[PDB]
């Protein structure tokens, strides 16, 4: 008989509990040890780490081709020693080692540009600290990866924390509270040290930082022990979002990683290449498979001076290793494919790459296609932007209507009833040559090209309904617009 | 003719799929072979196409209206010209309209 | 593919276009196509007129004129799709999903994927046709929309025994023009012309009002046995010649409002026609000329109201179309006693007649004053020894005006600064009216007041 006023059936309610742990022992004496526990401290995630391995496996193989450069590409890929950034190693490893010797609640903040080896260097610091756990002389403790960006709702930190320290499922408003219960209310002798590190907080706490406020509020105990870190790019964040009293009372340590020097860059990228540097290969005669120490034995090499210029150009801007390494890989690519194009094998005794093609790879990143495109358009857009600049010359307005520019256009034409190019594009634009066709106030294709440029991004149209008085703006420059303008033989003279 | 329309895309639009759209109906109506021949020779039906294509955008729409609309639109036009922002209202146009008629009948 | 053409009168262009565009085999149909038009052209009439021409092709029909938003379209679609499927494949098994299960196009896509993977086992492939009449005409419409409905053949897997196609219908062309970069097929209908709309109406409404009652009424209200249906259509015809020769000027090339006004004013013309009136329909037209001269299509007195409501409103039109300074000459009657000068009034005429203008503002005290000043005479005196000694025969600030005023803001014939959290009570508030001249005129000669002289002189 009743009717619900609005339905939700595509709901996917999650089976997660509202009773915190605080209400399943009911006294201080009533509690067991988590260390003497099979389900706590994560002895069960491994099965779901291996349950899904087989889902995507095959053994198809037909006429494998394999070539010279690719092995070096994957020598050079980011998925693997480094002595370049080692004083921060010798300092933060010192701090963390002395910290777990102190069993205190210490806190640290680092930032740095994307491409500073921050995640690399840190992941390796703590790998060395894993081997220190394999010393079996330091108290065992446990890592926590925090990729809020690989999380949806930034309160899920607490949820996943509980579902990985316990494997138990709740909502944040039970989990974090049970967790405070887990932290301060719990003594030391059985609670464990855990180490945690936050990644890219610039988007995680965007509203009011009540989450991270809770976090840093957890980081101020003497009965609870933890090892906390975070990552960002900006630096004022601890005092920006909090204010000064909080960030000051906590008294943490601050750092950021910078762009590397060109020499360290080349040192390291070659450090990922010395297994293959200057090496010689046995090489078949049909597929060109480079096989190592109907077959040749040739040498391989790459332009070292090109290493110099390539690292040298991008060490000065940011210091992004990833950029350097992709430049390397793409140079190798153009070398390899030109080589293949030489012989033309199909699809079913020296080899070296040049500073010329290294820079050919490094440069087109900065060489924009927009210019050749805007030069290689039709006449109309060029004409119209030229009229725009004519107006900008007539008034110095920095902005124009539609009606004013269209007036400029018609004037810019009917003045030039004498130039030949405009003589010959004359009748075939309003009614297209023939009779039976009445005139039209505007030209053909003007709406087309308008929207074309709008999609292009150069043109900016405010929100109005009138076709005439709608204000219009250009986005780029007038100089570069002239670097399209006079490139037409007919436009330079008018 | 068809080379000239090739020119047209080369200068008007510089993009193909609109062209394919225009090209389709040519065959799409094509019924026998002598018709195909003569029609793609003259391309006189490109004329019908592109006359009825953007036919009703700005002009033919004003081509089919009463004279009353014209009188009042004039009464709006000349007074917007008299004006700063070109703003206008109902009875204003009615006034200048009747003035026009008084002049005509005078 | 053999397509029977609809041998239509006036759209054999678009007939050619779409009967060429579309046939049973989907391959010779496009992926997405528009049929824009304008109202009255029978674009919607002629689409089904073509489906008459081709029965073995079928289509679904939606009318979001009534829907409001996106999700209700999703729901209606998810309904009609599988409805149509199972209604037309009876033998096929199913697990009919809830259409209300949809709340987002992804969910629509998901459930259609389920529809198809259950309809996997067909003998030949099939494309069907969806119809969204007035997809511009929505009521919370925004601009992030049409591209998405283009992209429905996008995410569908290519191995579909059952596919679909989209159909649209718009008016303005402005928001069409906003999006034609996608190089789309399109077919269109110009607003008709006078012989065209003429013949559309002589072929369309002819049988209707040839077979309405009032004929059969009048023929025997008059009781005249000299008749044939040729002449019935003939007199209807010349009557409509008269209709359109009148009001083509009024409208041009439309049908709907003509049909309305026909229905309304037809019967009075029936009431006039007779034997002489058929033997010579000119004088008949003279005998029914009048509505041609005067549409008059709405419906002595105007109000059954109180008197202050009648007379107070009369004042505010003055206190926002009169200069506050140019009134003290005409709106005074007191005999001066102490020394002091009046002003000169309007030395200069104004040439624009603020009747044409968006009027001004004022505080209320101006009305309190001016209304007392105009007020019809009450408090009748005698010239007696004490009659006028204490009478103070002049209306004063009672409560009744305050409350008969509060009635008016709710009757919305006064306006104020249009406001949520209105407060009638402020020092700062400006007021106004929202009425024309004719409102204030229709009061006057009924109550027998005069103010036309206060306005009739300046321009
Ligand atoms: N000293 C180095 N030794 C070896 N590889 C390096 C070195 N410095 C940078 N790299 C390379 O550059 C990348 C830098 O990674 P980094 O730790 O800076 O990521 P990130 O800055 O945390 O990324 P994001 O800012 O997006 O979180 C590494 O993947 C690594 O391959
Ligand atoms: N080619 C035609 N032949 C015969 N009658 C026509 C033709 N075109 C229009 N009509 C008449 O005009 C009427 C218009 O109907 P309809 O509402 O379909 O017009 P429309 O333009 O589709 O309106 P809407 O804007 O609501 O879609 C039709 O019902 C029909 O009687
Ligand atoms: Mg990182
Ligand atoms: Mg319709």
């Amino acid at each position: 008989p009743v009717i619900r006023k609005f339905t939700k059936k595509n709901v996917a309610r999650a089976k997660k509990k509202y009773t915190p742990f605080s209400k399943r022992f009911k006294s201080i004496a009533a509690i067991p040890d988590l260390t003497s526990l099979p389900e706590f401290y994560g002895n069960s995630s491994e099965l779901m780490a291996s349950r899904f391995e087989n889902k995507l496996k095959t053994t198809q193989k037909h006429q494998i081709v394999e070539t010279i450069f690719s092995k070096v590409k994957k020598q050079l890929n980011s998925s693997y020693y480094l002595p370049a950034r080692e004083n921060e190693f010798a300092s933060i490893y010192l701090s963390a080692y002395s910290a777990i010797e102190s069993d205190s609640a210490t806190t640290i903040y680092v930032a740095g540009t994307p491409g500073v080896g921050k995640t690399l260097t840190v992941r390796e610091v703590v790998k060395e600290l894993l081997s220190s756990s394999a010393q079996r002389e330091i108290p065992d403790f446990l890592y926590v990866e925090i990729n809020g960006l690989k999380m949806v709702k930034p309160t899920d930190c607490y949820e996943t924390l509980w579902n990985k320290v316990s494997g138990e499922r709740l909502t944040w408003a039970a989990s974090m509270e049970s967790l405070e219960f887990y932290f301060k209310r719990v003594p030391k002798n059985k609670k464990k040290t855990i180490v945690v590190l936050l990644d890219e907080l610039d988007a995680m706490v965007t509203k009011s930082q009540d989450i991270m406020y809770n976090f840093f509020n957890w980081t101020t105990y003497e009965n609870a022990k933890l090892i906390v870190i975070a990552v960002a790019n900006t630096m004022d964040l601890p005092e920006r979002q909090l204010g000064n009293k909080i960030t000051s009372r906590i008294g943490f340590t601050r750092i950021m990683f910078t762009g590397y020097t060109h020499e360290e860059l080349k040192n390291i990228i070659d450090l990922r290449l010395k297994g293959l540097n200057d090496s010689f290969f046995y090489v078949d005669t049909k597929t060109g498979n480079a096989i190592l120490i109907d077959v040749r034995k040739v040498r391989l090499r790459m332009s070292a001076d090109a290493i110099e210029i390539a690292s040298r150009k991008v060490a000065s801007v940011s210091g992004d290793a990833r950029r350097a390494l992709k430049v390397c890989k793409r140079a190798a690519e153009i070398a390899e494919k030109h080589y293949m194009a030489k012989h033309g094998y199909g699809y079913d005794g020296v080899q070296t790459v040049h500073i010329t093609h290294v820079m050919k790879a490094l440069n087109e990143t900065l060489n924009s296609h927009v210019i050749t495109f805007m030069t290689r358009l039709s006449f109309t857009a060029k004409l119209f932007i030229y009229a725009l600049l004519n107006l900008m010359k007539k008034n110095g307005s920095q902005e124009q209507e539609l009606g004013d520019i269209v007036d400029e256009i018609k004037l810019l034409i009917e003045v030039n009833g004498s130039n030949k190019f405009v003589m010959e594009i004359a009748k075939t634009l309003f009614q297209q040559g023939s009779d039976n066709i009445s005139e039209q106030l505007r030209i053909i294709s003007w709406d087309f090209v308008l929207n074309q440029l709008l999609d292009a991004g150069i043109l900016f149209k405010q929100t109005m309904k009138n076709d005439r008085i709608c204000c219009v703006k250009l986005n780029i420059s007038v100089e570069e617009a002239k670097r399209a303008m006079n490139e037409d033989e007919t436009l330079r003279n008018l | 003719n068809l080379n000239r329309h090739i020119r047209m895309n080369f200068e008007t639009f510089r993009s193909l799929p609109t062209l394919k759209n225009s090209i389709i109906p040519l065959v799409a109506t094509s019924k026998n072979f002598g018709s195909l021949c003569t029609a793609i020779k003259s391309c006189s039906f490109l004329d019908i196409y592109n006359k009825n294509q953007l036919s009703n955008n700005l002009t033919g729409r004003l081509q089919s209206l009463s004279d009353l609309e014209l009188a009042i639109l004039i009464s709006a036009a000349r007074v917007a010209l008299r004006a700063k922002d070109g703003s206008f209202n109902f009875n204003l146009a009615y006034a200048e309209y009747e003035k026009m008629i008084k002049a005509i009948n005078s | 593919m053999n397509v029977t053409t609809p041998e239509v009168a006036f759209r054999e262009y678009q007939t050619n276009c779409l009967a060429s565009y579309i046939s049973a085999d989907p391959d010779i149909t496009p992926s997405n196509l528009i049929l824009q038009g304008y109202s009255g052209t029978g674009k919607t009439y002629t689409l089904k007129k073509y489906f008459n021409a081709n029965p073995n092709l079928h289509a679904v029909w939606l009318e979001p004129v009534e829907l409001v938003s996106w999700k209700p379209l999703l729901q209606a679609i998810a309904r009609t799709v599988q409805y149509k499927l199972k209604t037309l494949y009876p033998n096929i098994p199913t697990t009919d999903y809830d259409p209300l299960q949809v709340e987002e196009p992804f969910l629509l896509v998901k459930t259609l994927h389920n529809i198809f993977v259950q309809y996997e086992s067909l003998q030949e492939k099939t494309c069907l046709f969806l119809i969204l009449d007035g997809f511009d005409s929505l009521q919370d419409l925004d601009a992030a929309l049409f591209n998405k409905y283009i992209k429905l053949n996008e995410l569908l897997p290519k191995d579909s025994k059952i596919n679909i196609k989209f159909i649209y219908t718009m008016l303005e062309t402005s928001f069409l023009q906003r999006y034609s970069t996608h190089c789309i097929p399109t077919v269109m209908f110009p607003r008709y012309n006078v012989d065209e709309v003429s013949t559309i109406l002589v072929m369309s409404r002819c049988g209707e009002l040839m077979e309405d009652s009032c004929l059969r009424k009048r023929i025997i209200e008059e009781q005249i046995t000299d008749c044939t249906d040729d002449q019935f259509q003939n007199v209807a015809a010349n009557f409509i010649h008269l209709i359109v020769q009148a009001f083509h000027s009024y409208t041009g090339n439309d049908i709907f409002a003509l049909n309305d006004l026909i229905d309304f004013k037809w019967p009075k013309y029936v009431s006039r026609i007779t034997k002489e009136n058929i033997f010579e329909p000119l004088a008949l037209y003279k005998s029914a000329i009048k509505l041609f001269l005067s549409t008059d299509d709405n419906l002595s007195q105007t109000y059954d109201l109180s008197i202050i409501s009648k007379y107070l409103l009369i004042a505010s039109y003055i206190c926002s179309y009169l200069e506050p300074r140019y009134d003290a000459s005409i709106f005074s009657r007191k005999t001066r006693i102490i020394q002091g000068r009046a002003a000169y009034g309007r030395r200069k005429k104004k040439e624009v007649n603020p009747r044409y203008l968006q009027p001004s503002l004022f505080a209320i005290e101006r009305l309190l004053a001016i209304f007392q000043a105009i007020f019809p005479i009450q408090g009748k005196a005698e010239s007696g020894s004490l009659s006028a000694l204490r009478e103070e025969s002049l209306m004063k600030a009672n409560i009744e005006v305050f409350q008969n005023l509060s009635e008016l803001h709710t009757l919305k014939l006064i306006a104020t600064t249009m406001n949520k959290n209105i407060d009638y009570l402020s020092p700062k508030v400006r007021w106004k009216v929202n009425v024309p001249w004719e409102i204030i005129k229709e009061i006057s000669e009924s109550v027998h007041f005069n103010i036309s002289d206060y306005f009739s002189d300046i321009h």
